[PDB]
């Protein structure tokens, strides 16, 4: 019955993006005084099984200047790489057991933007063809400040899994001792992810130009679904990672309880964030990462790998 | 003859701008993030030194068997 267990996975995650969906504007909707979705639901609850059917009826034209064996086939990446992501991830268990994991969530986060990249392409043009190129980009520019940070918590855990760091955790919640890191660690995935303040990506980009811009909802209705995958995984990722809870292996039932309680709350400061500010204009988007963002993270790793040094503190493995 | 403005009851309201609440500025600060930082790294070497000596325990069984 390992078979039953992925199923066991994959269907119950897609509600809730498609119940992320919903809450994605009745929080947005509080801040501006306002109900809401009043009179479908009753609450609002039924909304998105109503707003699922009719994109698949509403006709999937291809436009007639486009490629063909490209346009349908980054869909098909895009939903891979946005599930097989929520494998190695322990909660508590993980549903696979790799050596050296933390590592594979960059091997998975690195071929995201080879779709963009196609499908900017493989369409059409100047409204998707050049304002494609400069969202690749954004996107290549923040793995080196990401990458470096998450090595930097990883000479304070140990090795490479992800029990490992579980264990470091069970009397610190490790965002005290390294919250510098933990800072960029939040704007790097909040622009990465392609989202509200560094958004030259999805719609408020020009607020005309994106890689949506021609997608009829037939193969529209993953992209925004499989985008709405990442933004719950790197949530997911990193309450696992600086925000650890307790584990018990007596009682692994109290361990979910108070695991899905956490993300979910990192989860509403995405919405929280649209909400407040404005945008980067390309320049300044870029202007802070080499300038700004890059020479202390340097700087915080030439100090975390002294530390354990002169504290004679090795962690052990 | 029934006409509007009143004989009295006014204000007004003000034209001014100010919200400055400070704010625990201006050397607060600094002192009270490296403060939080330094018990941190006083909370390692407690935990991270203890699970080294867990470490050779976890070899040590290794050890005594395999001849
Ligand atoms: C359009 C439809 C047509 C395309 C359909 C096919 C699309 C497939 C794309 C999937 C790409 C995922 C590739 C990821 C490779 C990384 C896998 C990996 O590293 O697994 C971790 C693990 C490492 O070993 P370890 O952790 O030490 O195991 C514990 C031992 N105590 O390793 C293991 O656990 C076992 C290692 C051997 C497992 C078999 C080999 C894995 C790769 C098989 C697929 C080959 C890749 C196909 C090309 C990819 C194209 C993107
Ligand atoms: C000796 C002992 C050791 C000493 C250790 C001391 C530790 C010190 C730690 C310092 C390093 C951590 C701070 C990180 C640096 C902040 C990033 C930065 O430099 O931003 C600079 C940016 C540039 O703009 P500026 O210079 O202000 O010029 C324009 C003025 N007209 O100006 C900005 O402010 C930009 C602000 C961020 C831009 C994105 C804002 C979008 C919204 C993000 C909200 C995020 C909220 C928090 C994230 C979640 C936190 C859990």
């Amino acid at each position: 019955m390992f078979m039953i267990n992925i199923l066991m996975l994959i269907i119950p995650i897609l509600l809730a993006v498609a119940f992320l969906t919903l809450v994605e504007r009745k929080v947005l909707g509080y801040m501006q005084l306002r109900k809401g979705p009043n009179v479908v639901g009753p609450y609002g609850l039924l909304q998105p099984i109503a707003d699922a059917i009719k994109l698949f009826i509403k006709e999937p034209l291809r436009p007639a200047t486009s490629s063909a064996s490209m346009f349908i086939l980054a869909p098909i990446m895009a939903l891979g790489l946005a599930l097989t992501m929520w494998i190695p991830l322990p909660m508590p268990y993980p549903l696979i057991n790799m050596n050296l994991g933390v590592l594979f969530m960059l091997a998975m986060s690195s071929l995201a933007v080879y779709s963009i990249l196609w499908s900017g392409w493989a369409s059409n043009s100047k409204y998707a063809l050049i304002g494609a190129l400069r969202a690749v980009a954004q996107t290549i520019s923040y793995e080196v400040t990401l990458a470096i940070i998450l090595l930097s918590v990883l000479l304070m855990s140990g090795s490479f899994t992800l029990s490992t760091l579980i264990t470091t955790q069970e009397q610190m919640w490790l965002i005290l001792p390294a919250w510098p890191l933990a800072m960029m660690w939040f704007i790097s995935t909040l622009a990465e992810t392609n989202r509200a303040p560094f958004d030259l990506t999805e719609g408020e980009s020009e607020l005309v130009s994106g890689f949506n811009v021609e997608y009829a909802a037939g193969p529209f209705a993953l992209f925004f679904m499989a985008e709405y995958a990442n933004i719950i995984m790197m949530n997911i990722f990193t309450a696992i990672l600086f925000l650890g809870t307790s584990h018990n292996p007596h009682m692994p039932e109290l361990y979910t309880i108070n695991f899905t309680i956490k993300s979910l709350l990192l989860t509403m400061s995405f919405l929280w964030i649209r909400a407040s500010y404005p945008r980067f204009r390309y320049d300044q988007l870029m202007h802070l990462l080499w300038k700004n963002f890059l020479p202390l993270t340097l700087a915080l790793c030439m100090w975390h790998v002294s530390l354990p040094i002169l504290t004679s503190g090795i962690p052990p493995q | 003859k029934q006409d509007m403005p009143p004989v009295g009851g006014y204000g007004p309201i003000d034209y001014k701008r100010n919200l400055p609440r400070r704010g625990l500025s201006g050397y607060s600060m600094f002192a009270v993030g490296i403060g939080a930082l330094l018990f941190g790294y006083w909370s390692m070497m407690k935990w991270n030194r203890e699970r080294r000596r867990l470490q050779i325990e976890d070899f040590e069984a290794r050890i005594a068997l395999m001849p």
